[PDB]
């Protein structure tokens, strides 16, 4: 009989792993704050670390890879980038990016107006997007003097970015989307890709010429379902799953959703999780860690792949709750506390 | 040369200052008679072995010890062991009944009628020193004695040796080898009373002790002379340079100096290897290379916490054994390129070294491994902090409802010497904070 | 990686490696705790005392 | 040296200390004479806990024999080991108590307690270094229960800083000898509840039921409910008698399960139990099985109604000490919703070598649980269904006793339940 707590009331997607759990009667809960136990379903922020792995004769599992925030905070992404020689600053996926701390508190101002003026001059494109981890909170605008001011009223540390100006659009609609993979990490540190991904698609016509309505260039979908009215006109949800869309590329481009865009989705995953490992690795710890990421992406018209961010508590797509939350429970938990296919993951090997 | 005294505490202090004697009689080449035919000095000589073992005119070599217990039965085994013959009565004191496993008990009740005659028995060994550095006090945290007494006692030898320093080895309670229940309030109490008075402690925490011994000497449930002759060669390795010739940390003050430019955060992480079986017919000897990556494996630091995400405050690199100054800067090269090892801003970002030619003495029959090379880092880490966080949530819970205070009020302490307490380790616990976190 | 102070002796050597630079109560106050702990023991058991002969 | 001075009062305590005298030093080698005989030094080794040293190697036990009759106290004298008792600690008067706490805590009793009280001081006298006392008694009679607790209160006042220990048998209707049993009860326990750091409840309808049902016994007697207790006895105080760290030293005990002054009536229990199959061997998985086994535990108490506050197993003889710890923390991380979360790692083990006569091995639970309240609970309301009526209350008024002293040991009980049942939410 196995036993496990749950300290994220708020998580939907463990919240049917817990689900699932008590359903194979084999799985115990306990009160959040009993100690002995197997697996924490914890808490997303300030999530005690220190206290497992310290009762006797009990394998404890986590649900959260302690460090993993360098890669899923909007700022830590875009230094860990820079600074990692295994990703360099010559990174060809992830768009030009600046960390640039209000003038009210190193930071990258100088360096962000440097490559500015280089556009301005040539002729070239130059609009940035700039956003933080405290937003719903986001400004499009091609003024260096706009982005900075923003960020300048607010009071948290920002990241301006490359704006993908020629971003991949969908017909009939004329209108941009983005992917969001859910990756799963095992305690042995297998990469597992779910089979399953959506695109979160604008109901809006992209327009080039007025980023002042974000409502076509956001494809959020608490945006879409709120200042959107083109909402589920397309597609449920404005939602598009795998299937569909791999049969828009055929159709339309005369390609597979695999080659031209899936191997670089596969190889950005990989680069981004093993050039962490060494910092994250529980191999050799007296506990073991496990998590579930959600990587965002953006595909331009020439069907190059870009890195947007990534996420420690994704959320779900509705439709792929059950099959997603089961596969947690058999690769991840049950791997380690096994019970008395065709996987619905993809295995990225790599050399630990 | 300047004379170091070690005080053993308790039954934790008693039994593990018991290895290290044994141990440093073997590495030294003192019988158990103290006889000690390799000094030509006879009854003086002011040698590096002389930091810790005084001479008498007939050649006898003896510890510079004290051993303090509130009970007799413990300290009873040193007085009729294999070297009974190195101490006299004198170092050796003894009470009738102990703290049961009270801090209350130890500090206050019984250690007010007995604390005065440690001090004069220890005055005596000072009689004999003509440098004293300071002194090494060896106690656990969970204990009545260990945890009560010995924060009296720091206090006083504050008092009656200003200048002195004062260094630490506390055995940190562990569920596994401990059936007291109270240890949490013991082991917060004593840190709070006594950080002011120590200059350098190294905690040990059993549950490290416990694991290494039945990962790495297959040992199914390990003993407490498993668990202290293992702990004496960790002790060893820090106190060698103490007992032999050499240029780094040779007196108690360079700990100090090398390991703690913050006062209150004086608790190095201590981090030894190879720990290898004996009953392996013959092992695989390890490199300088893998041994000192070894250093930053989770898996032999006394204290189990994750040093990749803490700052380093200070780094030594204690090497006993076949090892030449090059291989290690090659070892530490590597290591850099592959491990997280992030120091804070107002500290270098370096490693002090010391190299030891003789290797780590094994004794005979014990169960670790006769090894080409060992080596202890010792390492000022912001993750230690993650010791003080478990202590103070077990304080926490059972505090909150009072559970066990009225053993301690009977004792005469007051209740509000808890919060004291706690209110101090939670500023221990925001001073490591500051230091470490962004 | 610079290596500073190295020293050499017979029983071995040490030195120093730089891989990047940088960016109480006096014994009256004792006495009067452990005899106020005293004297809050020798309250305690006189009531329990006076509770026994009652 | 830490010595013990044991206490036995009225007919139940004398014969259950009695046969704890025979069970023990069986286990240490002395004889009927007090000739050592054994063939371990682990039998020696804290032998002097219990017994004291005489001339020519003798051992005699240092226990004091207290009735306000002679009768039981002669049966002890012609009993097995009757001679290894010092002539001179019989002290007993002829009145009798008549099943009367007023009697012996007052009348009766008083007349005699200084008497023993001299007793007393004289073992303790010898005793280098005294650990404390522990007394055996009923609640339900009248010697045991009325002046068992009237030795308490003065034991305590000439030794306030010793432990004070009493293995306790309650009443039960099952097991009645006369019906004022739950008057005795109701105000021996509130002298316990002030007067002593660890008392082991024994309640006499526990074990009526193991005889019964567990042990296959048609008509049980109190010499088999005494064969249970004997062997209790022997398995808690393991600790005490031979070479151990945990658990020893009475203070360290009540230190480690006394997390409030008050709660400190324990719940013991024994494996195995086997009916006479018996020859087969037993596990370490089914020793803790049934050690946790309600059945098996002797206060008549369902721990799944309550929760612990504390446990201490104790294992005895040659067997898996890593297998004991795999066991352990599997019953506990298997209804970790039945410990106090709030006290961690409040369940202790430890090990002995020596197993109890005709054992290969044996374990004896030691569990302060809230579950006790509803022994206490019994005790009131059968208290109470008189009490309302002042049934019976003539024997005691009688006495020199007033109403109102039983008025006020029925709501310090009531306290005593409501302080249980706090802590179990
Ligand atoms: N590593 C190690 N730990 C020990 C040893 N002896 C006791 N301990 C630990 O110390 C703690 C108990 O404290 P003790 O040292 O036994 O207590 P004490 O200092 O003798 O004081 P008293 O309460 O009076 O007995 C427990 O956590 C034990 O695990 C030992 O020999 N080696
Ligand atoms: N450099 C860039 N070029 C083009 N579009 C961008 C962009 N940066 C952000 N976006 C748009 O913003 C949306 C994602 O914003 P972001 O992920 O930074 O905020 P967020 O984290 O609150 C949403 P989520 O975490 O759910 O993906 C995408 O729909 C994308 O179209
Ligand atoms: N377990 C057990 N209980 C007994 C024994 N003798 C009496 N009792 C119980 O003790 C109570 C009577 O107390 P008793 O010892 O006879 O009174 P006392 O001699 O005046 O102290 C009743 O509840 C009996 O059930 C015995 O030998 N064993
Ligand atoms: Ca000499
Ligand atoms: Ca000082
Ligand atoms: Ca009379
Ligand atoms: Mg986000
Ligand atoms: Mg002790
Ligand atoms: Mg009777």
């Amino acid at each position: 009989m196995y036993t496990f707590v749950v300290r994220d009331e708020n998580s939907s997607v463990y919240a049917e792993v817990s689900r699932l759990l008590l359903a194979t009667g084999q799985w115990k809960r306990l009160r959040k704050d009993n100690p002995r136990f197997n697996l924490m379903l914890g808490e997303r922020n300030r999530l005690p670390f220190g206290r497992l792995g310290h009762e006797p004769g009990l394998v404890q599992l986590v649900n959260y890879y302690r460090g993993a925030d360098k890669l899923c905070r909007k700022a830590s992404l875009v230094k860990l980038i820079k600074t990692s020689p295994e990703l360099s600053e010559s990174c060809t996926w992830f768009p030009e990016s600046y960390v640039i701390y209000p003038t009210n508190l190193t930071d990258e101002r100088e360096v962000f107006l440097a490559a500015y003026n280089r556009r301005r001059e040539g002729r070239e494109g130059n609009v940035w997007i700039a956003k933080s981890s405290a937003g719903a909170g986001i400004l499009i605008s091609s003024e260096a003097s706009e982005l900075l001011d923003f960020i300048d009223e607010q009071g948290q540390v920002h990241v301006i970015q490359k704006y993908l100006e020629k971003p991949l659009l969908l017909e009939p609609g004329h209108r941009k989307f983005d992917i969001r993979s859910w990756v799963l990490v095992d305690h042995l540190y297998n990469i597992y890709l779910y089979r399953e991904g959506v695109l979160r698609t604008s109901s809006e016509p992209y327009n080039s010429a007025n980023f002042q309505d974000k409502t076509c260039h956001l494809t959020n979908h608490c945006i879409q379902k709120e200042y959107s009215k083109n909402y589920g006109r397309y597609e449920e949800g404005n939602e598009m799953f795998f299937e569909e869309f791999n049969q828009y590329l055929m159709d339309a481009l005369n390609t597979t959703l695999e080659n031209s865009i899936l191997l670089q989705i596969k190889h950005i995953i990989r680069s981004c999780l093993m050039c962490i490992e060494p910092a994250i690795s529980t191999k050799h710890l007296h506990y073991q860690s496990f998590q579930l990421f959600g990587f965002d992406f953006m595909v331009d018209e020439e069907l190059k792949v870009w890195l947007i961010e990534v996420n420690g508590a994704p959320a779900c797509a509705q439709k792929l709750y059950a099959e997603l939350c089961q596969g947690i429970v058999d690769v991840a938990i049950s791997s380690v506390f096994p019970l008395a296919p065709t996987s619905i993951f993809i295995k990225l090997h790599h050399h630990h | 040369m300047r004379e170091c005294i070690s005080i053993h505490v308790g039954q934790a202090g008693v039994q593990i200052g018991n290895a290290c004697w044994e141990l440093y009689c073997l590495e030294h080449g003192i019988q158990p008679d103290g006889q000690m035919p390799s000094d030509k000095t006879i009854g003086g000589g002011d040698d590096s072995f002389n930091t810790f073992f005084s001479e008498t005119g007939a050649g006898k070599h003896v510890p510079r010890a004290v051993f303090v217990d509130l009970e007799p039965t413990v300290i009873d085994e040193v007085r009729t062991g294999t070297y009974r013959q190195l101490f006299h009565p004198e170092q050796l004191i003894t009470g009738k009944e102990d703290a049961a496993n009270n801090y209350a008990r130890g500090h206050y009740t019984i250690g007010k009628e007995i604390i005065d005659l440690v001090l004069d028995r220890i005055r005596k060994l000072a009689d004999q020193c003509t440098g004293l550095q300071g002194f090494l006090v060896f106690h656990s945290f969970g204990g009545g004695t260990g945890s009560g007494f010995t924060s009296l006692l720091m206090e006083r030898l504050s008092v009656d040796y200003g200048k002195k320093s004062k260094l630490e080895f506390s055995i940190y309670p562990a569920p596994q080898v401990s059936t007291a229940v109270v240890e949490p309030y013991n082991s917060i109490l004593t840190t709070h009373t006594t950080l002011e008075h120590s200059d350098c402690a190294f905690m040990v925490d059993n549950e490290a002790i416990y694991d290494i011994c039945r990962r790495n000497l297959d040992i199914e449930r390990p003993t407490y002379t498993n668990l202290n002759r293992l702990i004496s060669q960790i002790v060893s390795s820090i106190t060698a340079s103490l007992r032999f010739d050499g240029a780094l940390n040779v007196d108690l003050t360079e700990f100090q100096t090398n390991l703690v430019p913050y006062p209150r955060i004086h608790f190095p992480l201590a981090t030894y290897a190879p720990v290898i079986s004996a009953e392996k017919a013959y092992h695989e000897q390890l490199s300088v290379a893998e041994i000192t990556n070894a250093c930053f494996e989770p898996a032999n630091q006394m204290v189990k916490c994750d040093p990749r995400h803490g700052k380093y405050m200070a780094c030594c690199l204690l090497y006993r054994g076949d090892v030449v100054p090059k291989d290690v800067n090659a070892a530490i090269a590597t290591i850099k390129t592959k491990r997280s090892i992030q120091f804070v801003d107002w500290c270098p970002t370096g490693f002090k070294v010391g190299i030891n030619y003789q290797p780590p003495t094994v004794v005979p029959g014990g169960d670790l491994a006769k090894v080409q090379r060992a080596v202890c880092m010792l390492s000022n880490t912001t993750a230690i902090a993650e010791a003080w966080a478990r202590l103070d949530h077990k304080f926490d819970l059972m505090y909150a409802k009072r559970a066990f205070v009225h053993w301690y009020v009977g004792e005469g302490m007051e209740e509000g010497e808890f919060s004291e307490a706690r209110e101090d380790m939670a500023a221990l616990e925001k001073d490591y904070e500051e230091v470490g976190v962004d | 990686m610079e290596v500073i102070e190295l020293n050499k002796c017979t029983s071995g050597q040490s030195f120093e490696v730089i891989l990047k630079p940088p960016s109480d109560p006096s014994l009256e106050e004792i006495q009067k705790k452990l005899e106020a702990a005293e004297e809050r023991r020798k309250y305690q058991e006189a009531e329990l005392l006076k509770h026994l002969a009652e | 040296m830490r010595e013990i001075v044991h206490i036995q009062a009225g007919q139940c305590g004398n014969q259950i200390g009695a046969k704890f005298w025979e069970v023990i030093s069986d286990e240490h080698g002395i004889d009927p004479t007090g000739s050592y005989h054994g063939d371990s030094d682990l039998q020696l080794e804290r032998i002097n806990v219990y017994y004291n040293e005489a001339t020519g190697n003798k051992y005699v036990p240092r226990a004091i024999l207290v009735d306000l009759e002679p009768g039981t106290m002669d049966s002890v004298r012609s009993g097995p080991f009757g001679q290894i008792f010092r002539p001179d600690n019989f002290v007993f008067g002829q009145s009798g108590a008549g099943n009367n706490w007023a009697k012996g805590h007052y009348t009766e009793g008083a007349e005699l307690v200084d008497s023993v009280l001299d007793v007393v001081r004289k073992e303790s006298e010898s005793c280098d270094c005294l650990q404390g006392f522990q007394l055996t008694h009923s609640l339900g009679g009248g010697t045991g229960s009325g002046m068992g607790t009237l030795l308490i209160s003065k034991i305590r006042e000439e030794y306030p800083d010793r432990i004070m220990n009493t293995f306790s048998v309650m009443p039960s209707p099952k097991v009645s000898d006369t019906v004022v049993e739950p008057y005795n009860a109701t105000l021996s326990v509130h002298q316990l509840v002030e007067n002593t750091d660890e008392t082991y409840c024994i309640d006499n309808e526990a074990l009526y039921d193991i005889c019964f049902r567990t042990l296959k016994l048609t008509t049980p007697t109190y010499g088999d409910l005494n064969h249970l207790v004997s062997a209790t006895m022997s398995g808690v105080t393991t600790c005490l008698r031979f070479p151990g760290q945990l658990n020893a030293d009475l203070r360290k005990l009540a230190v480690n399960m006394v997390p409030f002054p008050r709660l400190h009536f324990f719940m013991p229990g024994f494996a195995p139990l086997t009916s006479r199959q018996q020859y087969r061997a037993l596990t370490v998985p089914e020793l803790t099985q049934q050690m946790f086994d309600s059945k098996n535990m002797m206060a008549a108490c369902d721990p799944r109604h309550g929760r612990y506050l504390t446990v201490a197993a104790i294992f005895r003889g040659r067997m898996s000490m890593k297998e004991v710890d795999e066991q352990m923390l599997n019953v506990q991380n298997k209804n970790s919703s039945y410990f106090v979360e709030w006290i961690p790692n409040n369940v202790k083990t430890a090990v002995c070598d020596i197993p109890p006569r005709g054992l290969k091995m044996s374990a004896t639970f030691i569990g302060n649980s809230t579950a006790i309240q509803e022994l206490f609970k019994r005790i009131s309301e059968q208290f109470t269904a008189m009490f309302r009526r002042k049934a019976f209350l003539h024997w005691y008024t009688g006495e020199g006793m007033d109403e109102m002293e039983f008025t006020e040991a029925e709501s310090n009980m009531n306290d005593l339940v409501s302080e249980y049942q706090q802590y179990q939410d």
